[PDB]
RNA sequence: AAACUGCGAAUGGCUCAUUAAAUCAGUUAUGGUUCCUUUGGUCGCUCGUACUUGGAUAACUGUGGUAAUUCUAGAGCUAAUACAUGCCGACGGGCGCUGACCCCCUUCGCGGGGGGGAUGCGUGCAUUUAUCAGUGGUGACUCUAGAUAACCUCGGGCCGAUCGCACGCCCCCCGUGGCGGCGACGACCCAUUCGAACGUCUGCCCUAUCAACUUUCGAUGGUAGUCGCCGUGCCUACCAUGGUGACCACGGGUGACGGGGAAUCAGGGUUCGAUUCCGGAGAGGGAGCCUGAGAAACGGCUACCACAUCCAAGGAAGGCAGCAGGCGCGCAAAUU
RNA sequence: CUCUCGGCCGAAGCGUUUACUUUGAAAAAA
């Protein structure tokens, strides 16, 4: 159970940190 | 028994007041623990919520900090030389926090040596045991030689911790309460607080 | 071997008393002539000194070391059953029994 | 010097002095950096606290305390007190069977942080509630405004 | 007192349980649990006095010693048990269904349910803090300690919770514009529509809420619970959408169903 | 059955003696603490006989003492989720420092670099101290989380030697056979619930034939400590001379427990509230404690003061302001 | 009410501050 959620939130916190940085990169471009 | 409530004092017009209720479990208090210097010996305390509080009535050893170097060493304590709240405490040997000790200097020695590579605490004399001579004196290859001497540079101590490396004793000051966690821990006086505490001890004799 | 007794009040010996006459204690648990009825609880009781003297109405003795004869009310009955051990180690050690 | 007059030495005890450096470094300046910290609330931090080289752990500014609770307002009164005022509050208290009212007072123990100087008897300081600083003190001085008669 | 009470007088229980003054001395003191003792509604309440199941205390007991009932998915046979807002109910001898939800008098309310809606529930999200290892933690209303949460899930959200698994499938965000629910105050069991909040740093905050008849109310904001977004509940309703009416509508509505009867 | 173990007995019930910014009521705070239990989260995260380890004690069987008690003494047996002691496994490694040696570039060469590395020490969560950098949050941390050097109490933190019900799948196999489902109990630490405890602002009846009070023995504030679950003259040492008061301080009285409320009342108001709900206090008067998460507990203990029971005079045992009931008191109040 | 910065509104300063009045919230049951 450790193992599984640990590697899943993972994948989540990617997910989050390159859509937050897209946004900004997006709002910095225009 | 001791009591340490508030119903027992006047107000602030200065009249007295009558007590409504009489002493309370709660507001309890316990004898003062008299820690001396000696063999190690802890008595634990049952206190509310059914927590231990260790009660050391006597100690002989703890982990003192040299904060510049960052080193931490367990060490034992020898005397007690100042203590600013009263200096009835110094005459009994009393450990208390931010009481003024003497510990042992030879942990930081071994440590600056083994660091550094550079004798500390020394008589000019220069009397040596093979011992330290490879430990200061041991054959490094060209990489690690060149990260020692690197370090060389930076190695250099105030006179006033010298001093005190040559007496073997250095001033440390105890951070931790004793009397309500069993153990007696703080750091080695330097800069401008040991000039103070110097002058303070020069100054009482 | 004196292993303890009662004097003419009917009040127990203590053994770590050092008297000829009898005193006050505060007992509590863990502690032989009292029996506490609530947990924490303590009681002053009356107990006499563990020196043997004349003013006992009664003295227990244990016997250790057999003699020539043997008493006709004593020794000479056959020992009674009892319980066996209940743990199973207890079990192996009396019987030397192995663990297969 | 002027900073250490007790027995025991006065330090600020979230700043560590004895970082060893080189000597190049030591012959520029021997400035202590300062702690400080926003209080909240919109109070601004007087620029003696942050410039200044006072030791005071009931400091609102430099110390260990938190601001909670009330904040009320006051007229100063007696200064006499070590590093603590007596300030004068006053209000009407009513009484409903005649309809009017009658002047009552309070009086409060605030402690006063050497960062606020230049504070004379008759000005008008805002306060804030903390923990019990003492046996008659729970209250810490915030702001300090000059009297009307100022020049 | 030397220590915590145990009993509860009749008289000082909270008035949305609707006991009567001569049936005993002493009303059932809620057990310790997700909700608070002043904000839930005891298992033994819920079972005699609003289902008409049993009679006495004892044939409450009677019946949660069969492990008839399961609230949020789990066996309970305590009869104080406390159960408290948007908590499911269920009986599987007699296949029945149930949410907890005020209505508009600010009483918990026999509300039936889909068995596919009995899967799910929804939490508002009280606390959020990083543990050991740095492990975000997330603590809901209802007690509930949920290990590595969305990121971009706040204090004051709504979370939703499949009640087999207990794990976050969706969430929404605490926005203008949104659905919510009062749980506490004057305005209990009201619906509507968040406008603005008003932020007093120190102290307490106020938000404004329209009904879907125009009517506009304030609450603090921790008697806020948003049920849905935008104008969608993602629960379902009880008999009153969340309109509070007033007594002269009230009575006019009375008189108009008397009228039609018969 | 009995007895050991566990839990409760700190709730409830009674009374209003004390108590005049005290209690209490409304309003805030704990970013200054503790918290049985319920609910949720963690519980191979530590690299260092286990196919189950040890000694006793009751109940029981026998022998007894005292005028007397819910007094107990000796002897013979036997258990644990009582009392103790202690492994394996995961365990392959990973990461921080020490680092003999081995290579790869530039250099004529020194020298300037880039890697690999055997051998040693440390390692997880809690505890104490020092230092460094700045995931998530607040109006505001000396917050949470991270890194580094150590420490880690023998009156000793965790890391399961416990119980029940259904019992099945697998192997070169018949074994040391391997695996597996629901629960019960226990436990270090977070969160929650029930609280408790200290604080903020405002508010109380008569009395000046009570006008100055407090500070030797803390009264007001500062510094460092002790004690305490925490913040604080709570206490200690060294210091400053402070603090309160006709806006009534201080003292005295109250046939004064405080409110939600009650009687009378055009509108104002006057009087009452021991009494079933919410807080407080007490168990003949004081004081000191054990156990426990929680008591300065009294249908717990230990003393003194006042009463008072049995006695074989050596001793033993007491607390109805709990329900009935009895004496006394009174104008004044019910069934052992 | 006021410039600025962001998407007419949003943030920030408001008000020299109060007293008063009118709202709103929180306010045990009996
Ligand atoms: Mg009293
Ligand atoms: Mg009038
Ligand atoms: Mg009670
Ligand atoms: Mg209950
Ligand atoms: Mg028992
Ligand atoms: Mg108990
Ligand atoms: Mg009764
Ligand atoms: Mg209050
Ligand atoms: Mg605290
Ligand atoms: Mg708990
Ligand atoms: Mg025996
Ligand atoms: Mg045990
Ligand atoms: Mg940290
Ligand atoms: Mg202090
Ligand atoms: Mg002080
Ligand atoms: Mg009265
Ligand atoms: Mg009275
Ligand atoms: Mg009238
Ligand atoms: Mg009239
Ligand atoms: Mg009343
Ligand atoms: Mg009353
Ligand atoms: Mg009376
Ligand atoms: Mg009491
Ligand atoms: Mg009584
Ligand atoms: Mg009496
Ligand atoms: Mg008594
Ligand atoms: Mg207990
Ligand atoms: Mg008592
Ligand atoms: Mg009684
Ligand atoms: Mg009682
Ligand atoms: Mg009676
Ligand atoms: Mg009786
Ligand atoms: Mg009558
Ligand atoms: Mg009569
Ligand atoms: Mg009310
Ligand atoms: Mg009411």
């Amino acid at each position: 159970k450790n193992k599984e959620e640990a590697a899943e939130y993972a994948k989540l916190l990617a997910k989050r940190m390159k859509e937050a940085k897209e946004k900004r990169q997006e709002q910095i471009a225009k | 028994g001791i009591s340490r409530d508030n119903w027992h004092k006047r107000r602030k017009t200065g009249g007295k007041r009558k007590p409504y209720h009489k002493k309370r479990k709660y507001e309890l208090g316990r004898p003062a623990a008299n820690t001396k210097i000696g063999p190690r010996r802890i008595h634990t305390v049952r206190v509310r919520g059914g927590n231990k509080k260790y009660r050391a009535l006597r100690l002989d050893v703890g982990n003192f900090s040299w904060g510049s170097e960052c080193c931490t060493r367990k060490t034992r304590i020898i005397d007690v030389v100042y203590n600013a709240s009263n200096n009835e405490l110094v005459r009994t040997k009393t450990l208390v926090k931010n009481c003024i000790v003497l510990i042992d200097s030879t942990p930081y020695r071994q440590w600056y040596e083994s660091h550094y590579a550079l004798p500390l605490g020394r008589k000019k004399g220069a009397k040596l045991t093979p011992e330290e001579e490879e430990i200061l004196n041991k054959k490094r290859s060209k990489k690690i030689q060149k990260k020692y001497d690197e370090r060389k540079k930076n190695a250099k101590i105030s006179s006033l911790l010298e001093e005190q490396f040559q007496q073997g004793k250095l001033l440390a000051c105890i951070a931790s309460r004793p009397g309500q966690c069993g153990r007696a821990d703080g750091y080695v006086l330097e800069g401008k607080e040991l000039e103070f505490y110097l002058r303070k001890i020069k100054a009482r004799k | 071997r004196i292993s303890g007794g009662n004097d003419k009040q009917g009040f127990p010996m203590k053994q770590g008393v050092l008297t000829h006459g009898r005193v006050r204690l505060l007992l509590s648990k863990g502690h032989s002539c009292y029996r506490p009825r609530r947990t924490g609880e303590r009681k002053r009781k009356s107990v006499r000194g563990c020196i043997v003297d004349a003013n006992l109405s009664v003295l227990n003795l244990v016997i250790v070391k057999k003699g020539e004869k043997d008493i006709p009310g004593l020794t000479d009955t056959t020992v009674p059953r009892r319980l066996g051990p209940k743990r199973a180690s207890r079990i192996r050690k009396l019987f030397n029994l192995s663990k297969e | 010097a002027d900073i250490q007059t007790e027995r025991a030495y006065q330090k600020q005890p979230t700043i560590f002095q004895n970082k060893k450096r080189v000597l190049l470094g030591e012959t520029g300046k021997e400035k202590l950096p300062r702690y400080y910290k926003n209080i909240g609330l919109g109070f601004k931090t007087p620029k003696e606290a942050i410039e200044g080289t006072y030791i005071d752990k009931k400091c609102p500014f430099t110390g260990n305390v938190s601001i909670r609770g009330r904040i009320l307002s006051g007229v100063v009164t007696k200064m006499k007190m070590q590093r603590t005022i007596v300030i004068r509050r006053d209000y009407l208290h009513y009484i409903r069977k005649y309809n009017r009212f009658e002047k009552r007072h309070k009086n409060m123990s605030v402690h006063l942080s050497p960062c606020f100087r230049d504070v004379q008897i008759g000005d008008i300081v805002t306060v804030g509630e903390c923990r019990p600083l003492s046996k008659t003190v729970r209250f810490n001085v915030l702001k300090v405004t000059k009297a009307a008669g100022t020049k | 007192a030397r220590g915590p009470k145990k009993h509860l007088k009749r008289v000082a229980a909270p008035k949305h349980w609707m006991l009567d003054k001569l049936t005993g001395v002493f009303a059932p003191r809620p057990s310790t649990g997700p909700h608070k003792l002043r904000e839930c509604l005891p298992l033994i309440i819920f079972l005699r006095n609003r289902l008409k199941y049993a009679l006495t205390g004892d044939e409450v007991k009677k019946i949660c010693m069969q492990r008839f009932i399961k609230i949020d998915g789990k066996v309970r046979t305590d009869i104080t048990y406390p159960a408290g807002f948007m908590d499911v109910i269920s009986i599987d001898k007699t296949g029945e269904n149930f949410r907890l939800i005020y209505d508009t008098k600010g009483r918990f309310a026999v509300h039936r349910i889909t068995p596919e809606e009995a899967k799910y529930k929804l939490c508002k999200v009280r606390k959020i803090f990083v543990g050991t290892k740095g492990i975000p933690h997330l603590v809901t209303h209802d007690a509930r300690t949920i290990r590595y949460p969305d990121p971009l899930i706040k204090v004051n959200d709504t979370i939703q919770i499949d009640l087999e698994t207990g794990k976050i499938t969706d969430f929404i965000k605490f926005d203008t514009g949104n659905l919510c629910m009062v749980t506490g105050g004057a305005n209990l069991g009201r619906i509507g529509v968040i406008t603005n909040r008003e932020r007093h740093p120190g102290s307490f905050d106020v938000v404004h809420v329209k009904d879907a008849n125009g009517n506009s109310f304030a609450t603090r904001l921790s008697n806020i619970f948003v049920i849905g977004k935008g104008n969608k509940p993602w629960i379902s309703l009880p008999r009153g959408k969340g309109i509070r009416l007033t007594i002269a509508e009230e009575r006019d509505k009375r008189l108009a169903a008397k009228q039609s009867s018969g």
